[PDB]
Order: structure tokens, then C-alpha cells, then sequence
């Protein structure tokens, strides 16, 4: 089981892998450092096998096209024989479920809510509390005069499409009726645009990308509030594999261990630049 | 896998499952009302099988005992065959996993911190495991034999090592022998005592009556609840996608409302 | 090692040693708990050989006599022949060496100023406080003469202040010989007694380490201020000629370097302080 | 031990040795003036021995080599027995004890933080290493390459394990080449860096000009210097003995006073 060298699909997005500082002197694993990286180290050493990190060349998590019937992406790489292992953010859906088999979530997210950092407004002195206008999802939606949107597709936006709350369903209703468009072509854009909007623009994205960016430079950006909904990460491999129990007991051991947490930690605040 | 009924196993937890207050003028499967109850219900319906619930015996979460090495509780009864499947709180960690198969999680959760319900604009109410470490007017305890104490006991994080040799060395021991007893205690203490429990249980309180304890801060660690069958047992592939099914069309998110605020006895 | 097991001579004087919660039921080596006693599991472990703790039946940590020129206390019982380790508090000092072998200091310490904790003085900016000391260092103690300064009766620290050269510390002597009523205590802890109930008037000079010790301690009511006076150390003593004494002396250094050493005194000075 | 005199090596360091406005009308040991010289005078006359002080040639405190695991500077001098006595401010290591032999500690030591001297109630200056770790406004480095930086490098106690993990987590590096340009920059950063360096050093550029930077805070660690000679030398028993009664009767304390204070050009 060390002898032989198994193939890691990954996605280059950060904070979970990224070009490590001078990688062109680097060669094989060396090259690319981050959560996912360290995370797959660990695992490796819980199953005592050998393994290169090979980023999948398409760029996408995963998702069945809509003719053709061919997955692609990390997904469509277990599927079809490129891999074996997909440690990387990979969401538990169940769509992806009913073709390969996914372990225990590595970590929990969630949709939440971003807004820009409380800043003094130009209109006791000793102490200064900055009050944030958005609490939660529920004072989001009941006032308008701020504007809210997600990416142009993914999970939130078919989250807002079938929620059945009547809360979410309002929101959805608000984002559909709003003029003028309020989605973005993509999460940096979306970013881009909530720090462009001085604060009169959120941004409903997921919980760790939310927390990445936080703790990035201008340090301009803030979360608020709880999750919305309940999901997970987690290490999938394909149907049938013999690797599947082996990766199940060694992300439940490393997460009772409190390494993931120390990971989590290391790579969000620890390296942050808001520290 | 028809013509057969299944012998679920779930244990008496408020507000998983609660005896109706109609109980004795109803038998069956009706005697018992709460969110594990229809989540059972629902899970029948999707994999398509008849189901009757029936209680462990002990009333025990599933323990490894030390000398004769046996599980009790609903994990005892799923290992042994006694029961099919397992629709209750029952927290995915890997001494179970070893020996039955967890589903994937449908209730997230985590340790919390909970506080009695209240120069005077700098004062700030603790709201981070950091505050409650670096301040000791206000003691902090857990349950004197759980999965919490025993966190802070291994844990390698800085601040929750400091936290835990805070706990080894104050008197009078905070550890409280029961749950009840500790929010008895946190209310009667004014304000002096924070008590760590599971996320859950915590906004359950604080959606019980009188109204005077609230959970502050986010979950400290990650665990979720799960629908144990036995090792091989036919029935887990249905279930966990029947449980992935209910996660994405959010009727276990409509239960959870349902059985917390909804029917809470506090506004919000 | 492990050929036999040694007597490792010790003193009950707290942090250092104390009996432990429920000692009845404890037998050998774990009626004892402390800083001391952990110092010496770690050097029996790093020597790798066995050990028994055995206090000293006298009491005393040790001292020449003047007439029949025996040797008592730990320093003693090392002497002789009863001991071989004494793992403890004992001050590498001059007259010590000359009949046995120190090993490298594992806590340095020296004269220290105690002086109660300020309070809220009665009145003859509110928002916050600032609790101001009094007394800063052993320049300010002598400059001004409000507050008496005292010491032990017979020690290194009143040695110090009779055999001391510096302007400073001879004119501390002259007004503590000169002072009226006796300024002289009989033991630490009734000079602490004393510092406490002189309401922030008296002020004792005593070893850095106990201070630390005693301020850590209810009710909070006791503070140490300002620099040591002078330079001491705390020595693994053994017999001169012994064995043990590299082994013993390369573990405490390897000890020093490691962290442990400040670790433990961290553990039992601040970790397991009563007053916060 | 008698008509003989001993070849005694040592550094210029300052105040411990230092060279004299005069050097070129002296000769002998009286080319050489400080701290460690008058150590010297006074440990051969309590010894009675007749010495001459020799320079280590290429200036440098004893380290090994990994690849040809030689021993260079004062400690290579006494390991090969080019010098008798190092009367020196040569610190007690575990490594350099294995080869050599030190007398008791003659001057105790320590790591302390370094600053410029400089609501306005509330304000705290940094006084102790947890204030230095909580706040991060002023940043704090030591040398690129020293006993200083392997110390924060390898420590087990939180809040400088803390601290490690900041420098290591901070651009531009605030490690510095040497103690000069160290000294300087805290002197050009108008308080906004602080220099962990040993405290007598400390200590003594306290008492220099322009007088611009003061030591705040105990010592982080514990080490002392130390009096050296080749392992089985005749003279290890008189000069710890030596050591001992100029510790004792205040003559070391006198000469650090007087080299550090009396000596200074900076008032206190
Ligand atoms: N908020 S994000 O930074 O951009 C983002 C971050 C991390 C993982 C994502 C993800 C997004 N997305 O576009 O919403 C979609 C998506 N879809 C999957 O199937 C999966 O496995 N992981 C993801
Ligand atoms: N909420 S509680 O009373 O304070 C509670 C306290 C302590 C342990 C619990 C527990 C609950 N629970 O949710 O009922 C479920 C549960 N399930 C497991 O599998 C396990 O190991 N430990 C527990
Ligand atoms: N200030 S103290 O708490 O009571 C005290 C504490 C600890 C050690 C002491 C000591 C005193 N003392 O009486 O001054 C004298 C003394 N003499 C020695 O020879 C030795 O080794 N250790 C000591
Ligand atoms: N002057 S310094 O910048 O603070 C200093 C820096 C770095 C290493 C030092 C050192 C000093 N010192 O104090 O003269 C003495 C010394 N002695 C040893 O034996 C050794 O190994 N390393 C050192």
C-alpha cells in the first residue's frame, strides 16, 4: 500500500492549496501548500500510503452536464478512473452522492452573511462600539434599503430557489424582483463589489470563504450572523473503492484528535493578516 | 424487504422524543411525538418500509464497558440485532463507527457556552472562549463524566488547556452530576456560573420556560447527530440518501424549527 | 543504574515539599508533593536510577556548630553518610562547599523587598485607577524613614546587610541596628504577620523565591517591588567525592536548558495559586 | 603551581574587556581595562598565580562545527589547552559543560525586552512578556542567528510559543544581524520595535548615550556566565572557591557597579 503512488485530485483554490513561495525550485508535492495539502498529509500518514498531488485540469468541482451525461471535474476524475482520493473542499450532495461514496464531513459550513466592517459614520467619546446595521438573516430581509445577492449559480442560489421557510422564500422573491441585476458572475467579483458598495451591498456566501476573506488585507469585510443552512466537506472517493473505510476512520480520528481544528485555525488566524 | 416491520430503537431525550400528553388514550407508534419521531416517519415514507418504535430498555446512550468490553444502550441494541435502525440523538464518533454505520449528519452541533440572562459602556458580555479564559469572576463547569469534559481533558489547543487546568484547580468542583441539576444551579447562581453543554440542548433551554438562560459564542468543536443501522444491515444506503434528501429539500431544517421555536414556549 | 535505591534527603518547607491531600493512604515517595519532589523525579529520571525521599529528622537545612565542630541539617546528613542527593532548597554557599559539592543553580533568587498590597487610601480620574507603590527599590526604602524595614533574626540576609560595603546597603544596617523597638523577627512567617498587620508600614526583606510564594497566596494582601539586592542560587547538593555529581549536575543543566525547570515553577507558583 | 605564569583568554567585549584611551603608552595586562580584567586581578591574587592576559584570536564565544565538530573562540582555546583560565563573559551552556568545566555563576542573566523611553489614564506600557504577546502594534524581534531566537524556537510555554509564532508569521523580518545594528534600529523606529536581547547588555547600553532606550521587565529565562577551564585543570577548586567568596564579601557586585553605573555616562 506504499510502494504504490495514488492520484490526490485537488483544486487550486486558496486558502486550501496554493503556490507555495519560490515552487518553481519544488518538485511533486512540495509545489503546493495549504489546508488541503497538510489535510492529505495527515490522511496519508493514517493509511501509511504514497500519494501525488495532481490538480484536476478542468478546473471544476464537479457537476453532470446536462446532454452529454459525463461528469467532470474532480467527480468526473473518480469516476472515470484518474483518481482515487479527492481531498479538497467538495460540498456532500446528493447528487454527487449517487455515483460515489463521500466520508464524514472534515468541516462544517454553511451560508452566511457578509457585510462590510462597521466604520465611523460622519454625522461616550472615551469608548467606541461599532454597531452593526444586519444581526441576522431575519433583519436582513425584513429591511430593504440594503441590497443582497449570491453568485449567478451554485448551491445558494438553487438554496433561495427551493426553500420552503417563507423566509428564505422572501428573499428569493426580493432577489428576483430586484433592479438591477444582484448576482455576480463570480465570488471575487461579488467581494469586489461589497467592498466597492461602502457597506450598502451583502453578500450571501459560504461560511469558510467568508472567514478566508475576512482575515485578508484591507480587512474591510466582516461576518454576521449565523449559518442558514447545514453542509459539509468531505473526502470523497469512488463507488466500490477499498480505500473508502480507511479514509472514513482516519478523518473521524483527526477530527477527535483536534487536528482539524488546529488546521482550521492555523491556516485562518494564524496566518491571517488581520492577526 | 417488504411484508416485514422494523424494530426502531430510540431513546426518551427532549425534544427528539417526548411522550404525548395524550399518551395513555393512544398505542403504537402514536404514544410518541417529537422530531425524531417524524423524522423516523419521514424516513419510513421515503424508503418505503413499515416501522414500529421501540425504547431501549437501560435508557442509555451507547458506552464500551471496560471489563466485559459490551455496548449497552441503543449502539448495544443495534449490535447485538435487536433493532434495525436507530433514529435518534446519537453523535457520530469513532468508537461507535468502528462497529456500526453512521449516517451522514442530520443535526449539526458542538460545545456552547450558556449564561443566565441579565465604566458602563466598556463592560462586555462574554462572547468567545478567549473572553471566558482570560476572566475568572465567573465560574465555568461541565458534566462531571461526559463527552465535554473530557474534551477540555485532551484537548491541545492553548486556550482550552488553559481553561481545563482552570477547572483542575478551583474548589468547589463546578463539574455538576446531571444536566438538569447544572441549569438548576446556573439559574439559582445569578449570573456567577456558565455551564458547557452540547449546542442543542443549550437552545432548547433557552427556549423553555422562565426564560433566563441564553447561549452565547459559537461551537467550540464540531460533531453531529446520526441514524446508526447495524455493520452490513441493507437498510443504509436508503437511509442516507433519504437523510441527504430531507438536508437539501430542508424538512429536517422545518423539524428543527418545528420542535425549537415553533412549539417553544418563549418569543423570539 | 537501578542498583539500588538512594536517600534522597529533603525538607518540609513549602512549595518546595508539603504533604499531600490524603497522604494516610499514599505510601513511600507520594505522601510528598512539590516542586521539589518533581525535581526529582525528573533528575531520577534522567539518571535513570530509584529513589526515596527521606526528610531529615532534624529539621534544620544545615550549619557548622561552634564548638564541637559537627555538621547538622541536610548538610549533615550528607556528610556523614546518611544521604547521597539533597534536592531542595539549599543555598550554594561558601562554607557549604568546603565539605561537599554543589551542582549548577536549577532557581536563582535573591533579597527581595516585600511590602503589603496599596489600597484605596482613605481621602484626607475615577473612571480608572492606578494603585501607586509607595516604595519602588532599597534606595527609596533608605531614603525615607516612615516605613521600618526589617529582616531574620540570624541568617544570610541580616549577614548580608552587617558584612555589605556599598553606601546603600550600610546605612540600611546602621538604621536596622539603630532602630528602636527591636526590628529583628524571630521566623518568616511571623514577619510576614507582622508586614500584614502593620497596615503597609513595616516592610521585611526576604528571599525572592518565598515572596513569590507568599504573595501568590490569601488574601492577596502581599506584593513583591523592586530588583534583588544581591545574586544567589538553589543547589542539588552531594557528598564531596560522590559519583553523582556529574550525572547530577549534567541533568539539572539539561533540565535548565529543556524549559522544565521554568515550567514547574510556573506550574507551582502561578498555575496552582490560591489568590489568582 | 608556582613560577608559572598562565596564558588567560578573553574577548573584548564591552564593559567586560574593553581597550584604553592610553593603549599605546601600556603594555602587558595594563593595555586591557574592564569588568573581567579586575576579575582576573582578583582571582589570581586570591589564587597566587602569576598570569598574562592573551586575546582570543578570531573573537568569537565557542560554537561546534556540525561537519568537522572542532571547538573555536575562548572555548576552542581551552578544549585544545592553548590557555589556562577564561575569565570571560562565557555563558554556562549543556553543551560547553561537557568539554569544559565552569566555576558557580559570578553574574546571573536573563532575557529582557528592549524600548525606546518615550484615555491617556488608561494607557499601559509593556512591562512583561504577556503584554508583549496581547498586543502587536510594536513589533519585536532578536538575532537572525542566536541563542535568543533557538530559545523562542524551541520553548514549550504558551505565551512564547505565542510569540514564536508571531515572528515567524511577520514581514519584513525584524531579526537583525547584529547587536549594533539592532540597537540602532530601536533607536531610529521612535518606539515602534522592541529588541529581545540579553540583560546585561541591556543593562549596560542603558547607561550609554544618547540615553534613548531603557530594559523593562524581568528576565524571560535564567543563565549565568561563568569561568572556565580544561576539563581536569588544577585549578577548577580555587577558582570556584574564588568565585564564591568575591560573590559573597560584594567585590563582584562592587565592580558591576562600578563598570555598569559608576563608570556610566548616563545619569540615574
Ligand atoms: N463561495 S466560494 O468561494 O466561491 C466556494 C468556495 C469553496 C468551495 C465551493 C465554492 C463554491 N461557489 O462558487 O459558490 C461552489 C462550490 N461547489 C461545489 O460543488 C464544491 O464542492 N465546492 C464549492
Ligand atoms: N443534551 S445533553 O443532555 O446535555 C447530552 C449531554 C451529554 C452527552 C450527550 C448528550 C446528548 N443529548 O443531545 O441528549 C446526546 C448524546 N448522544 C451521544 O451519543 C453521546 O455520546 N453523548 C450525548
Ligand atoms: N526566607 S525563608 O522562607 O524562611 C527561607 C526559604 C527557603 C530557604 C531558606 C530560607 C531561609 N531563612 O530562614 O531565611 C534560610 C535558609 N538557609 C539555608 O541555608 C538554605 O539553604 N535555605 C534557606
Ligand atoms: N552580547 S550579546 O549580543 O547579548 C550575545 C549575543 C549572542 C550570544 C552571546 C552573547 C553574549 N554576551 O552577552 O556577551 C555572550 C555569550 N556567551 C556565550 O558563551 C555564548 O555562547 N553566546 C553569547
Amino acid at each position: 500500500i506504499e510502494n504504490r503512488t495514488v492520484v490526490v485530485t485537488t483544486i487550486m483554490e486558496s486558502p486550501y492549496v496554493m503556490y507555495k513561495k519560490n515552487h518553481e525550485m519544488f518538485e511533486g508535492n512540495d509545489k503546493y501548500e495549504g489546508y488541503c495539502v497538510d489535510l492529505a498529509s495527515e490522511i496519508a500518514k493514517h493509511i501509511g500510503i504514497k500519494y501525488k498531488i495532481a490538480i484536476v485540469p478542468d478546473g471544476k468541482y464537479g457537476a453532470r452536464d446536462a446532454d452529454t451525461k459525463i461528469w467532470n471535474g474532480m467527480v468526473g476524475e473518480l469516476v472515470y478512473g484518474k483518481a482515487e482520493i479527492a481531498i479538497a473542499p467538495l460540498t456532500i450532495t446528493l447528487v454527487r452522492e449517487e455515483v460515489i461514496d463521500f466520508s464524514k464531513p472534515f468541516m462544517s459550513l454553511g451560508i452566511s452573511i457578509m457585510i462590510k466592517k462597521p466604520q465611523k459614520s460622519k454625522p461616550f467619546l472615551t469608548v467606541e462600539r461599532m454597531v452593526s446595521p444586519i444581526e441576522s438573516a431575519e433583519d436582513l430581509a425584513k429591511q430593504t434599503e440594503i441590497a443582497y445577492g449570491t453568485l449567478d449559480s451554485g448551491s445558494t442560489k438553487e438554496f433561495f430557489r427551493r426553500s420552503k421557510i417563507a423566509v428564505y422564500e422572501k428573499m428569493w422573491t426580493y432577489m428576483r424582483s430586484a433592479e438591477p441585476s444582484v448576482f455576480t458572475r463570480t465570488t471575487a467579483e461579488g467581494v469586489a463589489r461589497v467592498r466597492k458598495s461602502k457597506g450598502k451591498f451583502a453578500f450571501l456566501l459560504e461560511s469558510t470563504m467568508n472567514e478566508y476573506i475576512e482575515q485578508r488585507k484591507p480587512c474591510d469585510t466582516m461576518k454576521v450572523g449565523g449559518n442558514l443552512d447545514s453542509k459539509g466537506y468531505g473526502v470523497a472517493t469512488p463507488k466500490g473503492s477499498s480505500l473508502r473505510t480507511p479514509v472514513n476512520l482516519a478523518v473521524l480520528k483527526l477530527s477527535e484528535a483536534g487536528v482539524l481544528d488546529k488546521l482550521k485555525n492555523k491556516w485562518w488566524y494564524d496566518k491571517g493578516e488581520c492577526g | 424487504v417488504q411484508n416485514r416491520t422494523y424494530i426502531v430503537t430510540t431513546i426518551l431525550e427532549d425534544p427528539y422524543v417526548m411522550l404525548k400528553k395524550n399518551a395513555n388514550q393512544f398505542e403504537g407508534n402514536d404514544r410518541y411525538e417529537g422530531y425524531c419521531v417524524e423524522l423516523a416517519a419521514e424516513i419510513a415514507k421515503h424508503v418505503g418500509y413499515s416501522y414500529r418504535l421501540e425504547i431501549v430498555s437501560d435508557g442509555k446512550y451507547g458506552a464500551r464497558d471496560p471489563d466485559t468490553k459490551a455496548w449497552n444502550g441503543m449502539v448495544g441494541e443495534l449490535v447485538y440485532g435487536r433493532a434495525d435502525v436507530a433514529v435518534a440523538p446519537l453523535t457520530i464518533t469513532l468508537v461507535r463507527e468502528e462497529v456500526i454505520d453512521f449516517s451522514k449528519p442530520f443535526m449539526s452541533l458542538g460545545i456552547s457556552i450558556m449564561i443566565k440572562k441579565p465604566v458602563e459602556r466598556m463592560v462586555s458580555p462574554i462572547e468567545s472562549a478567549e473572553d471566558l479564559a482570560k476572566q475568572t469572576e465567573i465560574a465555568y463547569g461541565t458534566l462531571e463524566a461526559g463527552s465535554t469534559k473530557e474534551f477540555f481533558r485532551r484537548s491541545k489547543i492553548a486556550v482550552f488547556e488553559k481553561m481545563w487546568t482552570y477547572m483542575k484547580s478551583a474548589e468547589p468542583s463546578v463539574f455538576v452530576r446531571t444536566t438538569e441539576e447544572g441549569m438548576i444551579r446556573v439559574r439559582k447562581s445569578k449570573g456567577k456560573y456558565a455551564y458547557l453543554l452540547e449546542s442543542t440542548m443549550n437552545e432548547y433551554i433557552e427556549q423553555r420556560k422562565p426564560c433566563d438562560t441564553m447561549k452565547v459564542g459559537g461551537n467550540l468543536d464540531s460533531k453531529g447527530y446520526g441514524i446508526a443501522t447495524p455493520k452490513g444491515s441493507a437498510l443504509r444506503n436508503p437511509v442516507n440518501l433519504a437523510v441527504l434528501k430531507l438536508n437539501e429539500q430542508g424538512l429536517l431544517d422545518k423539524l428543527k424549527n418545528k420542535w425549537w421555536y415553533d412549539k417553544g414556549e418563549c418569543g423570539s
